[PDB]
RNA sequence: CAUUGGUGAGCAGCGAAGGAUUUGGUGGAUUACUAGCUAAUAGCAAUCUAUUUCAAAGAAUUCAAACUUGGGGGAAUGCCUUGUUGAAUAUUCUUCAAGUGUAACCUCCUCUCAAAUCAGCGAUAUCAAACGUACCCCGUGAAACACCGGGGU
RNA sequence: GUCGACGUACUUCAUAGGAUCAUUUCUAUAGGAAUCGUCACUCUUUGACUCUUCAAAAGAGCCACUGAAUCCAACUUGGUUGAU
RNA sequence: UGACGGAGCCAGCGAGUCUAACCUUGGCCGAGAGGUCUUGGUAAAAACUCCGUCGGGGAACGAGGAAUUCCUAGUAAGCGCAAGUCAUCAGCUUGCGUUGAUUACGUCCCUGCCCUUUGUACACAC
């Protein structure tokens, strides 16, 4: 079959399953494209790993994300994690890893939640 | 009690052939045979002739 | 962690079933110790088996705090957590502070949008001794569950007669010293069990002249607890009440933690029973 | 291109046939006799053939009763005794102190019949002849063999006590 | 042990590596012929108990605070 | 009990940080809790693929 | 609609007198190359024998050694050690005992797993058929809105 | 009140006899069957060898030379008067 | 921080052959019991996004005094859903999700509460 790679994202009770395969440069979430994210103010939070990396690095990859659980804010944060993990897991497997290293550095210089999700764990004093 | 004690590192050698749905629960075929998952073109050509 | 707590709970529960089989052999080995010293008759079944006869040459070198608390009985000071049920009212927010104030080495963290698996994972993380969560009924409190954390026993109580310190006056401030404990009229096997499930909630070794006393009265199948301060006068000790009066009675005692709700019920209150009204601790 | 987990070839001690102890590699229901009721065994008719053991012989000498006309008093019908070759071999294996009872046993009026056993046990032969035929009547005076023949139906047993014999399972006691 | 990425192909016979063959018996003496090698002596207390050759590793490195150097505690020493 | 020896010898099994290749290793009662599969391995990928759980950012 | 499942029919594109897999055998490396043999300061390599024997050197644990034993209990016959009769100018064999002596011997443990598969019992279910209900049609019949049979939904 | 005694109640204590095996012959009995220098054939049992299934995991790795299969592309032959 | 409708889509805990009203008007059948039909009365995901239409109460009461209480991060607060666990709870209780902040995170100045005032626990320092 075609090359593929699969990552996971996690906010409070919302999970994201993103599959990244070689293709025509199309971006899909739940069948719908990315220009139809319903919270409508957080739509720039899911374009956010797209525009930090430059749109040329998504021109030949495909992204298909399912999301279940959570609400609205927790769902959008799951999509931006799974896209950013899905891009950086494709590039560590079939593309240059120095490309992966510059892709990873461009995310952790911005924000750590795009790569791994900090579990907001309780603490007793 | 078996759910809480899964030990998520087990391997039994049927993890290849047995598949799971995307929701999480496992799937089993209606035919159940290990040979009638689909049909080849030589079988389909003969069966449509019959 | 999660494998470790699953591993040591397996080794503990097998060791519980091992001494269950060993209790007959320990009882039989008592007879060998008596008969070798005083009393020449040896019974019939112990007379034949030469395996036990060669067993005693080793087993002559053998010889109560509860076994879940045996390691941590006095080697460490118990840090404990008081929590509310869910979306607390103002009254038990005051009352959880008073339970935290009655209990040395206690903290009070509010519970809101937590889940009980994630709470007990957090107290197994940071390391605490036991948790006291409180339910209520329109202000006044009704339930109080004490659950010891390293897969220790939990004990759920029901409390009715609650009068608290914030209701009456501006009486001052509580003592907050390491308190003396007064335990009275506990006689049953569950009585000694409920002593050790609750005595370990205080710090080890209070002072010789500690100035507050917390009594636990068993007068009539209700463990009734009050807190008092005292002096020693020239002719008689005077006492004065402070802190919450309780009329508390346990209704279940599961061997697992409070997270489980399917664990081994060591004891449960039975009330639809012909002899339920007859006696106590049943 | 070796295999993995190579182990030295040794003796498969529960498996091989070169040992002595691993050299090991039709329902049967015996019908009841067709001449037997629930408990009758209607084929018991005169004349009768008694099976005799030593405890019958030695007690009859002790109680002053000769066999052939002594059998006449209790069973009351015509009967001739027969002694197996196994029994008379072990009866005369008692030795010198019962040779007068030996002499009363060997007699032209006491019939004799042959045997086929790799042994000399009186109790095992008498039971096996009884099981295969349910035809004979048995004379016995010890509780071990008496309980063994009381547990098979339709087999009349007799013993001795007091001054004469006594039959147990016969319907025609008089 | 781990000095080479590419092991030599003239050391595997049709069974067993040639240098893994226990060659202590060909020695003429007694004390080195004595094998007290325990089965699970991975980083034990001696070297006669090892039954293998020691593995190479470095386990603690610190820079020198004075003279532009750094010292690494190795299998070969320091 | 034999297929474990096959997986240990092929270099799949670790005790904490390091994998051990000698199958004659006595594991301590305390140390029994920590024996997992090694990372980035095909012995772990099949295990997670049945569960549909493969997070290949950690290249598991 | 997705198939991130298989099997087949093609196209775009890649495309210098073919191209994909898959595999046996051999050779060279996989540590840094001073040549073969022998009785070796030399000879042979087409050989060391009708030249390879003599001489010289060469003897302490004065008559020394399991540093290599699964554990418990013994050890009759064994074996070891120490005391008990007879050959010779202080002495080889042998008379019999004692060993909290013994790697010869003789017993018990050194196996029965907090473990898995396999078989029986089978639930969650699932596929096909039959049967039952309702509504239509057809067959037999002279006929009975058929009591007789069949088909369909 | 921890026990004593008495009373009472419960539980427990002996089974015999025959046969076989176990001493590198002989378990002690003469009431029992086994002393041979193999030739072949048949039938099962067990193990090894080479592949292989449940089902993969891992390749003492690189390069060169010279061969064996399989599917295409192309060529030939047969084929609608009938190929699979 | 409104009202009116119209779309957009997001949850998790739940599932014992167990799940769940009352009163009344009649008709027919029945020997009754009652059955069948008839009729009327009484009680019983949100948030958010977006699209358009909109611009004082029938005496007490227009966001609540003094005085007090609680609270530090997935917290306070807001929102719904589910269950009713041998105690307690339906005038409610307990769970489970969605949204998710401000402000300290220092100090012993005040109020308290406790400890210490031979360093004895082995060096150096003090």
């Amino acid at each position: 079959a075609v090359p593929s790679v699969q990552t996971f994202g996690k906010k409070k009770s919302a999970t994201a399953v993103a599959h990244v395969k070689a293709g025509k440069g199309l971006i899909k979430v739940n069948g719908s494209p990315i220009t139809l994210v319903e919270p409508e103010i957080l739509r720039f939070k899911v374009y956010e790993p797209l525009l930090l990396v430059g749109l040329d690095k998504f021109s030949n990859i495909d992204i298909r994300v399912r999301v279940t659980g959570g609400g609205h804010v927790s769902q959008v944060y799951a999509i931006r994690q799974a896209i950013a993990k899905g891009l950086v897991a494709y590039h560590q497997k079939y593309v240059d890893e120095q490309s992966k290293n510059e892709l990873k550095k461009a995310f952790t210089s911005y924000d750590r939640t795009l790569l791994i999700a900090d579990s907001r764990r309780p603490e007793p004093k | 009690e078996k759910a809480k004690e899964r030990n998520p590192d087990e391997y039994y050698h049927a993890m290849h052939s047995r598949k799971t749905d995307a929701k999480g629960l496992l799937i089993s075929s209606r035919h159940g045979d290990e040979e009638d998952e689909s049909l080849s073109m030589d079988q389909v050509k003969l069966l449509k002739t019959q | 962690m999660l494998r470790r707590q699953a591993r040591e709970r397996r080794e503990y529960l097998y060791r519980k079933a091992q001494e269950l089989q060993d209790s007959q052999l320990q009882q039989k080995r008592q007879i060998i110790k008596q008969a070798l010293a005083q009393g020449k008759p040896l019974p019939k079944e112990l007379a034949e088996d030469e395996s036990l006869q060669k067993d005693f040459r080793y087993d002559q070198s053998l010889k109560q705090v509860d076994d879940e608390y045996a390691a941590t009985s006095g080697i460490m000071d118990p840090r404990i957590i008081v929590t509310t049920s869910r979306d607390p009212s103002t009254r038990l927010s005051q009352f959880a502070k008073e339970i935290k104030l009655l209990f040395p080495n206690a903290v009070r963290l509010n519970r809101g949008n937590y889940v009980m698996p994630n709470l007990v994972d957090a107290c197994k993380k940071s390391g605490t001794t036991d948790l006291v969560v409180l339910h209520e009924h329109r202000g006044v409190p009704t339930s109080l569950t004490i659950s010891h954390f390293p897969h220790g026993p939990t004990a759920q109580f029901s409390l009715h007669n609650v009068v608290m310190r914030h209701d009456i006056i501006n009486a001052g401030n509580q003592s907050e010293v390491n308190p003396h404990l007064i335990f009275d009229n506990f006689t049953t096997a569950l009585g000694k069990r409920v002593v050790c499930i609750l005595k370990h909630l205080f710090n080890a070794g209070p002072k010789k002249d500690s100035e507050r006393v917390i009594t636990f009265a068993n007068r009539g199948d209700f463990i009734s607890v009050r807190q008092h301060v005292y002096v020693r006068t020239r002719e008689g000790v005077e006492i004065a009440e402070v802190g919450p009066r309780f009329e508390m009675r346990l209704f279940e005692l599961r061997l697992g933690t409070l997270e489980n709700k399917d664990a081994d019920v060591e004891w449960q209150l039975r009330r639809f029973i012909r002899t339920a009204n007859k006696k106590d601790y049943l | 291109t070796r295999k993995f987990g190579l182990v030295k070839r040794t003796l498969n001690t529960k498996k091989d046939q070169r040992l002595k102890k691993n050299q090991e590699n039709t329902r049967n229901i015996p019908q009841v006799s067709s001449a037997l009721f629930f408990q009758y065994n209607q084929a018991i008719k005169p004349p009768y053939q008694v099976l005799i053991d030593t405890n019958f012989i030695n007690f009859s000498i002790q109680k002053k009763v000769d066999i052939v006309r002594g059998m006449m008093d209790c069973l009351l019908a015509k009967c001739n005794p027969l002694i197996t070759d196994c029994v008379m071999a072990e009866l005369e294996k008692l030795g010198p102190k019962y040779r007068i009872a030996l002499k009363l046993a060997r007699d032209p009026r006491i019939k004799r019949l042959s045997c086929s056993h790799k042994g000399t046990y009186a109790d095992d032969c008498l039971v096996h002849r009884v099981l295969q035929h349910k035809c004979y009547i048995v004379a016995t005076n010890d509780a071990g063999l008496k309980q063994r023949i009381r547990k098979i139906p339709g087999i009349p047993l007799m013993s001795v006590g007091g001054h004469a014999y006594v039959i147990e399972k016969l319907p025609d006691v008089f | 042990n781990g000095t080479l990425e590419f092991l030599n192909s003239k050391k595997m016979t049709e069974a067993g590596s040639l240098d893994l063959i226990d060659d202590a018996g060909e020695n003429s003496d007694l004390e080195d012929r004595i094998d007290n090698s325990l089965p699970g002596s991975q980083r034990g207390g001696d070297l006669s108990t090892r039954k293998m050759r020691p593995e190479v590793r470095v386990t603690s490195v610190q820079f020198s605070p004075t003279a532009n150097a750094f010292a690494a505690a190795s299998t070969e020493g320091l | 009990i034999q297929d474990a020896v096959k997986f240990i010898e092929q270099g799949h099994v670790r005790v904490g940080p390091n994998l051990i290749n000698d199958p004659a290793y006595l594991v301590t009662r305390n140390m029994e809790d920590y024996v997992t599969w090694v990372d980035n391995s095909k012995i772990k990928k099949t295990l997670l693929r049945y569960r549909n759980q493969i997070d290949d950012f950690d290249f598991s």
